[PDB]
């Protein structure tokens, strides 16, 4: 997934 | 003026970037920094010594005391010796990152859309809005990045002035700086690029579209209220087609740090994805 290939992205992005 | 909409579409902008962009550099620390020091692969290290080249840079360290730590790269010859500044990069771009991040994060017109599309506009704009922090840092005219108690210096090349302009990174910066722009217009600048509802990924196209108009006339009134000059006439239009270039130097870019990655990795987890490196 975009979502599951952006890890820490996506973990930066909610916070 | 600007309507009352606009008026406060600014502040949420500028607000965003001061929680986000720390302009005195005082939180990048524990960084890298360079040591006390076959046909087909051969192309390609001609590419990468080509890539590299014109973005050579010196690297000074203003100390508390008053002491002061300078890093001359080495001239171009042999092999590595080209990429000795590139782990400190790395940790600047990925220290920049960050903030880049955070300040998509804080504007609500960016919350309130789907994650995989603010993944997608993230992807495709880091570069981008990383330049456009570091273009209000530079100093054209010393050709240097003040950033902080580091510096980044220019290391002056073959040709010189009119060559070092063939490098578009280069250009980018020196014409866009040459403009005089606002905070208020460089933070536009930000959100109009963030919201490029033309990216790859982007799944609400409409909508993100319609925010990308609602930023780009915010700074056409934000302009026209604020610098009626018949000599800021067509400023708007100056900046738009510097976003533009800046888009077209950001497809290079990647393409170029590919290249580089591919033949001595360096790019940081966060880069990687940013980047969409390979493994
Ligand atoms: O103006 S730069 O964005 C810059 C980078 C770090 C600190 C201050 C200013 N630019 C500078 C240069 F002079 F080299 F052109 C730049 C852009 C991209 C890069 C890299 O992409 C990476 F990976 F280090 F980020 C690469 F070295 F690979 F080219 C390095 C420097």
């Amino acid at each position: 997934s975009l979502t599951e290939r952006h890890k820490i992205l996506h973990r930066l992005l909610q916070e | 003026g600007l309507t009352e909409e606009q008026r406060m579409m600014i502040r949420e902008l500028m607000d965003a970037q001061m929680k986000t962009f720390d302009t005195t550099f005082s939180h990048f620390k524990n960084f890298r920094l360079p040591g006390v020091l076959s046909r087909e692969e051969a192309a390609k290290w001609s590419q990468v010594r080509k890539d590299l080249c014109s973005l050579k840079v010196s690297l000074q360290l203003r100390g508390e005391d008053g002491s002061v730590w300078n890093y001359k790269p080495p001239a171009d010859s042999g092999g590595k010796e080209i990429f000795s500044l590139l782990p400190h990069m790395a940790d600047m771009s990925t220290y920049m990152f960050k903030g880049i991040i955070s300040f998509a994060k804080v504007i609500s017109y960016f919350r309130d859309l789907p994650i995989e599309d603010q993944i997608s506009l993230l992807k495709g704009a880091a570069f981008e809005l990383s330049q456009l922090r570091f273009n209000t840092v530079f100093n054209a005219e010393t050709g240097t990045w003040e950033c902080g108690r580091l510096s980044y210096c220019l290391e002056d090349t073959a040709g010189g002035f009119q060559q070092l302009l063939l490098e578009p990174m280069l250009k980018f910066h020196y014409m866009l700086k040459k403009l005089q722009l606002h905070e208020e217009e460089y933070v536009l600048m930000q959100a109009i690029s963030l919201f490029s509802p033309d990216r790859p990924g982007v799944l609400q196209h409409r909508v993100v579209d319609q925010l990308q108009e609602q930023f780009a006339i915010t700074l056409k009134s934000y302009i026209e209220c604020n610098r009626p000059q018949p000599a800021h006439r067509f400023l708007f239009l100056k900046i738009m087609a510097m976003l533009t270039e800046l888009r077209s130097i950001n497809a290079q870019h990647t393409q170029r740090l590919l290249r580089i990655q591919d033949i001595h990795p360096f790019a940081t987890p966060l880069m990687q994805e940013l980047f969409g490196i390979t493994g």
